[PDB]
């Protein structure tokens, strides 16, 4: 399942609302996690099974979606969130591929 | 059987917003649900369908490509992930299930929820 | 004209009428279908499904295992 | 072949009141029909025919613009709908049946309901 | 399938009759519902099939008509059944379209 | 394009026999058929039709209510199910295909199968 | 609506012209058809609307006419020819209806 | 989908030939199935999808029919086909129902 | 291949009676199986189905919140759980199991078991 | 896993019927067993597998049931069976749970 | 949205060649499919037809049978195969796709796709 | 049916008024379809049922007519509307036919 | 199911352009896939699905169709080409079945 | 990557054979596997299906009951064990594996092996 994001690059600035796409290009389910990575570091899970927070994130991020259309919306970006997210999908019989990565810049 | 809707609230144009849908007391996997509007002034409108699976979906023509209507049946949701929202946009957004019907044409919306607010201005 | 043979002309063209909608009829019924075949279905993937959970299943037999080598 | 209708009562001036019409024995869909008012000290009057799909529809002159026809193929019912009812419209109305002809003028009313009363005073 | 409604507003009294008009643009056959929305909450099924009454509605509610005429009968209107009343088609090859709905008002 | 018929033999008065038509070589779940008798000394009949799908069916005046005509899209066949027999029943039984046309007013029968023998004596 | 065909028997020789008359209690348009029967075996389409001929038969066959008069012409009898000929109408609101048939007989 | 069978009790005798009607209050299309039910046993199929017949049903039994009137024809009745044959209908989005079931007694 | 039940007896209206269903000589996690009342004066009237998996579950309208029809593969034994008893379902209880079809539109009952006597009074 | 057991209190007489059910927030397959605490002592195992009895139970004590709903049944209650009945689950990746409690007792 | 063919090219009377039709930008399983010819010297012509489920065709008089079109619902594409080929063959393909129609009569072919140029010689 | 339209080549310039009639040689009440195809590409449709426009067509272009006569005009010739246009006839028991068309030349 | 394939034997030469056609008596959608078994070895899988090439099949060979229509092109017969070609259908509660195979042969 | 049969030979009728299908090269213990036939002067023919477990397994209606397949894991090798063998079952058996799919339905038979000759005579 080849995995795309969208937008490739996202400009925002604090206190303002952030939503990333995540579009599959075969239906997932509701298989489907979002990470983030800030550089030169390793990626941290965020949400998993496209819905659930993993615990100890804060509850800012949520995200939805199901089939081959997913978001990942945070209600009030921080400082803390300016760094690339990924989108991963495992599927039942399928392998783990993830996104090419959407990067939120300060505007 | 309970139909109950959230993630409601006031966004500025151009922003998206995403709805939920929790359905409880009755087997969700089994019915093909609706998405209703009713702007104030304005009589109901209807807005996107969903196929009992995810497979088919249909959305009113003034809202095409910026509306995705998914459901995930493990959790018993719906979810109206709503993009590029307009000034039009505000309006109370309801819930609907499809009556079981012994034909193939279908049935009216039986089950309706109690609506959110979305507002949508600057 | 008021009187004219109400009825359905029984000498009609009875045919299967190539021009009819061939669209998805988008009105239709989205519901369960209950009197769908409940069986087994043979065909499914008699594969190994390697997207399953690798991890260490917690609730597993404690006990000491019997029928364990009883040698050196 | 039996034809009964229902639907009858008393009403005041002003009013509507809708008739039904339910036929067995028979198959519905492929008949056209028609409903006869008889007002006592009066001969037999014609008042609305049905062409078998709800395609085409012909009222009496004294009725045009306040009475619908209709028919519903799929429950072998009439609906003669009566809007504005005046006290002339006093009377018994059948549903009339018609025959099969071999050619196209149609033929005589062939199988009549025992009919309903509607009457309107004050 | 434009669907329109008459009368827009009509006032009854407790126990009177109450008829409501529903008119469609282009024959319907006979896929019509009706709805009955008390301010502020959820419209309700009344009639669906344009004749049949949904399980739990009183017998008092009727609905009769075909083709693109279409009414709904309240044949002694109750202390309850003051509300906005709405017509629905849903034709083969149309989709649901909803008529303006008209409001029942005490006297 | 083969049309074939089966289900003939000789029955006693009064007792009910089904006949049957496969057909093979066409598309038979578009067209709509017909049954055709052919009593010797006089010429043929015909008796039966359905209407591409079971929704319309006609008779001739003297089987009406005692002959059935079915057929299965899925096993291209019909059926001529006929109940209470008499010895005026004594022909052949034919298929006949309506051939397809340009208009809403049908066309001729353009194949005709075989035919099976049906006798009722005593 | 009845149909008469006269005459009950054409004897002919090979190469001859042969005309067979249908003739309508009604008139029946332009809706008529002819057919041939070989003995034993099913009748088989030949003219239909009175005027066009069925594809895959000779061109010998022919015919016309219209309301109450019809014609069938043979342009040269042919050693196969020899069967039983059967007039047919269906008029718009009349049932279909077949004639008793005449037969050609070798002379 | 209501099912009824005609007629009740049917009087036959050893070699004789049986029909059984059943006849449904709406389009089953061709989803039909016949059963027999001796005295206190457990019904056994006999004919599905009203035309074909299950493994080790004798070939005396044959069905036919579409739409709304389905038959039963026992070619030649034998002294053990003497029980009651129920009909059921299992259309596409309708649930299973039986018939009342016809009882056929010797003469 | 056998499918026999037990469970039945005499209990009074309001308590709970459970049935199991045992079967033998086939493999069972395969087929989806039925219940099926009998009861005198009436003909068999369907009572639940469960799917093959137990994800399923579908029950007549008048035994809806009362039944509980569940299966256990390992055991090869069916199980409905009945709640609330009252005079009505005073009835044989079979088991029915879905014939294998080549297609997704299900097939009929070709084995059935014995049958358990439920009886319901006072 | 949630578990949970109605009703709570459950009276009943010598001799009576007693069933207790108890529901699972989600599949436990056919995993389930039920224990019986008398005040002041350990409970003891009744059913294992939500069907077997262990051993040396008498014979009174049934369950049945499996995915979501569990029932169990004492076909004769007995004065030493007046005890608080606990449910428990231990799915496959699903670690052990328990449920409330029902307590019976004497009417 | 977007509709491209493939597949053509040159091949010698009596050959087969098989064409491809890829659809993308829209759900392509919702729509009925043409095929049309263009020769020079000669206006549009049609082909094929393809009923949204690959259960209807209908064909053009002069390729029935030598012509079989079909269609494949996951991967977006369609499928003419062209046995028999002759000289009189030599024109450009298209894929139609049939517009929306709120009736049961169908609509006008409003997607074209660029055209194929299929082309029969010695 | 035989759809002709005249003339075969009409020349305008720009801002003219355009008229193109298609004829019928059977009633194809309103289905018909018009079409515009530029050299070298595909044809793209233009009014649908002789009256309605396409979604995206300028309102220059306009149709009417019913039974066996039907026109198109445009109101202002554009140097975009150079190309050929054909008439398609879509009759209810009719097959596609489309008519020679005419091409719109630059004076 | 019953698969055939047509023709038989298709007698080719170098370089020529071969299509083998298989008919399925049922619908298989597009659950097909084409086998080649040269004498005395096992038969290897060429395509699936109706349409893909299995890894390492030269490009030459290709396949299409869908519903009960199928064929195998090959646009350029090369020398060890010439073996028996197969047909199998796996539908979704159908078994596996083959067809009885065609032979290419040299010219 | 390879798959080499073996076990064949001749015996009498009604005698009972073993066949033994080492697998190598690959991970035996992820894939379904199967055995074919093929009788000289027929087809291929399907006999039996072994679902990656040993948990399920599907035969051909004409071997029920006679043929028993089973699967060692830990040694990479198939058993389709013979009882009670018949003239008819003389054809040469080749083991299939079913190919990744990346789905539910399963998928061809990829890797074939060289197969073994087993002849039933007197």
């Amino acid at each position: 399942i080849q995995m795309t994001q969208s937008p490739s690059t996202l400009s925002a600035s604090v206190g303002d609302r952030v939503t990333i796409t995540c579009r599959a290009s075969q239906s997932v389910s509701t298989w489907l996690a979002w990470y983030q990575q800030k550089p030169g570091q390793g990626p941290k899970l965020l949400i998993y099974e496209a819905s659930s927070l993993e615990s100890g994130v804060p509850s800012r991020f949520s995200g939805s979606g199901s089939g081959t259309e997913f978001t990942l919306t945070i209600s009030s970006l921080q400082p803390d969130d300016f760094a690339t997210y990924y989108c991963q999908q495992y599927n039942s019989y399928s392998f783990w591929t993830f996104g090419q990565g959407t990067k939120v810049e300060i505007k | 059987v309970q139909l109950v809707e959230s993630g409601g609230g006031v966004v500025q144009p151009g922003r998206s917003l995403t709805l939920s849908c929790a359905a409880s007391g009755f087997t969700f996997s089994n019915y093909g649900m609706h998405w209703v509007r009713q702007t104030p002034g304005k009589g109901l409108a209807w807005v996107a369908i969903i196929w009992y699976d995810g497979s088919k979906t249909y959305y009113e023509d003034s809202v095409k490509g910026r509306f995705t209507i998914s459901r995930d049946n493990s959790k018993n949701t719906l979810y109206l992930q709503m993009n590029s929202l307009r000034v039009d946009d505000t309006a109370v957004y309801y819930c609907a299930r499809v009556r079981h019907s012994s034909s193939r044409h279908g049935s009216a919306f039986d089950l309706w929820g109690q609506g959110t607010l979305v507002t949508v201005s600057s | 004209d008021p009187n004219a043979n109400p009825n359905v002309d029984p000498n009609a063209n009875p045919n299967a009428n190539p021009n009819a909608n061939p669209n998805a009829n988008p009105n239709a019924n989205p519901n369960a279908n209950p009197n769908a075949n409940p069986n087994a279905n043979p065909n499914a993937n008699p594969n190994a499904n390697p997207n399953a959970n690798p991890n260490a299943n917690p609730n597993a037999n404690p006990n000491a295992n019997p029928n364990a080598n009883p040698n050196a």
